[PDB]
């Protein structure tokens, strides 16, 4: 079951991310993929990874919808496209 | 694809380069400095695109069926070659650009030609190579021409030529003719026509003369 | 830091074979694609292939479809490129390519991939049929009708030598000012060929040696023959 994607860290330049995923499946499955780009423009994935809860993106393009997606390392399904903007 | 292969310009004159698209879908648009005889180089990802401290410098954005690359204040480093590069959304195959060239505008330079007569030592094994030099020219474009006995040579000669000179942005050219010493001893007249325009300049030499 | 030390290379024949070999040190592999390019000298770029270390999602190019084979080993930190069924066509350097990283990128979004951020450094990969040749090197002397207060232009022809490189010196390197070592080229028979000249003034014409210094590390050939007029 894929993880839930919510924000607590927007700012200008900074969009501050946090999943939930629920703890009887904590399997802690290796790293979070956290899939996240720019919209139908510049296309850098700057994909970053990391096995906590949330990530802190960092220099990101101010008043920007950024494309973000949240995957279970799968080592077995991602969390569904989620859309927020900065500051 | 690319529409330019090759362009010249001076330092700090703004540029356009392109590159022909697939279309399909708004792609990818990565682009690489390869400095030649090094290995190619990203410039860098950073939404304006540059190479520096987050200048503007190498920028770029889309334009059709075509990418673009129009750097403002050109610097001398920058003088390299650049491929436009994407990711086809297939087989995820990548496909590549022509590849333009970037030269240093510089004032129109005479070809020094100095013909050379095949070494006698060569001739002892069979082979017989006239070389044609045409030193430190510009532009590149240019057209050389073997007549030997004023018989226009066709299929007979291989062409070299070197990278622009780091102070004054000039080129070298060889021409090889290559001959069978059988040939080339029932031959007299050996001479290479190189036509630079509307000057067209011949060197010659004749067997035997010394 | 962060490398693509590549490996592999040298000299195979028509319908030969060659394993191409790209180390990675200092970046965390298995997220980050190897991508093998070839740059054909004289040409420019052409892609080979791509692979995701990691998951192991084959992706070749229709130039070579078929005839080479990707592979990589995430606890060797390292790719592997099969060269097989080699063509003429296939005479290039090899670059070997780093790529960004997303299960989710590499699928659904992967035209938005981003651009091979490191890079190799290239060994030569020469397919032709023939073996490690020495060249012969031969005079290109000027004469005494070319004076005009300081122009007198000679240097030395490398003719058919296999494989490349040659470096080409003059005067232990001494002379090196007007030097126009140019790129090589191969003889229709195949066999690699340049000239290597240098202008000098009209009137040290004798008084000046000129000892070109050609060295063939392929066939260990060091050549050192001087150029008088004639």
């Amino acid at each position: 079951e894929p993880p839930k994607v919510r924000l607590e860290g927007r700012s200008t330049t900074s969009l501050s991310v946090s999943w939930s995923i629920p703890p009887p499946q904590q399997s802690r499955v290796w790293k979070y993929e956290v899939t996240y780009r720019k919209k139908g423009d510049s296309n850098s994935y700057n994909v970053r990874r990391t096995e906590g809860f949330s990530v802190t993106l960092d220099d990101l393009a101010p008043d920007t919808t950024y494309l973000v997606q949240v995957q279970a390392l799968t080592q077995g399904a991602g969390s569904k496209v989620h859309e927020f903007q900065t500051l | 694809t690319q529409s330019p292969s090759s362009l010249s310009a001076s330092v700090g004159d703004r540029v356009t380069i392109t590159c022909r698209a697939s279309q399909s879908v708004s792609s990818a648009v990565a682009w690489y400095q390869q400095k030649p005889g090094k290995a190619p180089k990203l410039l860098i990802y950073s939404a304006s695109d540059l190479y520096s401290g987050v200048p503007s410098r190498f920028s770029g954005s889309r334009s059709g069926t075509d990418f673009t690359l129009t750097i403002s204040s050109l610097q001398p480093e920058d003088f390299a070659t650049y491929y436009c590069q994407q990711y086809v959304s297939g087989g995820w195959l990548i496909t590549f650009g022509q590849g333009t060239k970037v030269e240093i505008k510089r004032t129109v330079a005479a070809p020094s030609v100095f013909i050379f007569p095949p070494s006698d030592s060569q001739l002892k094994s069979g082979t017989a190579s006239v070389v044609c030099l045409l030193n430190n020219f510009y532009p590149r474009e240019a057209k050389v021409q073997w007549k030997v006995d004023n018989a226009l040579q066709s299929g007979n000669s291989q062409e070299s030529v070197t990278e622009q000179d780091s102070k004054d942005s000039t080129y070298s050219l060889s021409s090889t003719l290559t001959l069978s010493k059988a040939d080339y001893e029932k031959h007299k007249v050996y001479a290479c026509e190189v036509t630079q325009g509307t000057t067209s300049v011949t060197k010659s030499f004749n067997r035997g003369e010394c | 830091e962060v490398q693509l030390v590549e490996s592999g290379g040298g000299l195979v024949q028509p319908g030969g074979s060659l394993r191409l070999s790209c180390a990675a040190s200092g970046f965390d592999s298995g997220a980050y694609l190897r991508h093998w390019v070839r740059q054909a000298p004289g040409k420019g770029l052409e892609w080979v292939a791509s692979i995701y270390p990691s998951y192991g999602y084959t992706s070749y190019a229709d130039s070579v479809k078929g005839r080479f084979t990707i592979s990589a080993d995430t606890s060797k930190n390292t790719a592997y490129l099969q060269m097989n069924s080699l063509r003429a066509e296939d005479t290039a350097v090899y670059y070997c390519a780093r790529s960004a990283a997303s299960y989710y990128g590499y699928w659904h979004w992967y035209h938005f991939s981003p651009g091979m951020d490191y890079w190799g450094q290239g060994t030569l990969v020469t397919v032709s049929s023939a073996s490690t040749k020495g060249p012969s090197v031969f005079p290109l002397a000027p004469s005494s009708k070319s004076t005009s207060g300081g122009t007198a232009a000679l240097g030395c022809l490398v003719k058919d030598y296999f494989p490349e490189p040659v470096t080409v010196s003059w005067n232990s390197g001494a002379l090196t000012s007007g030097v126009h070592t140019f790129p090589a080229v191969l003889q229709s028979s195949g066999l690699y060929s340049l000239s290597s000249v240098v202008t000098v003034p009209s009137s040290s014409l004798g008084t000046q040696t000129y000892i070109c210094n050609v060295n063939h590390k392929p066939s260990n050939t060091k050549v050192d023959k001087k150029v008088e007029p004639k």
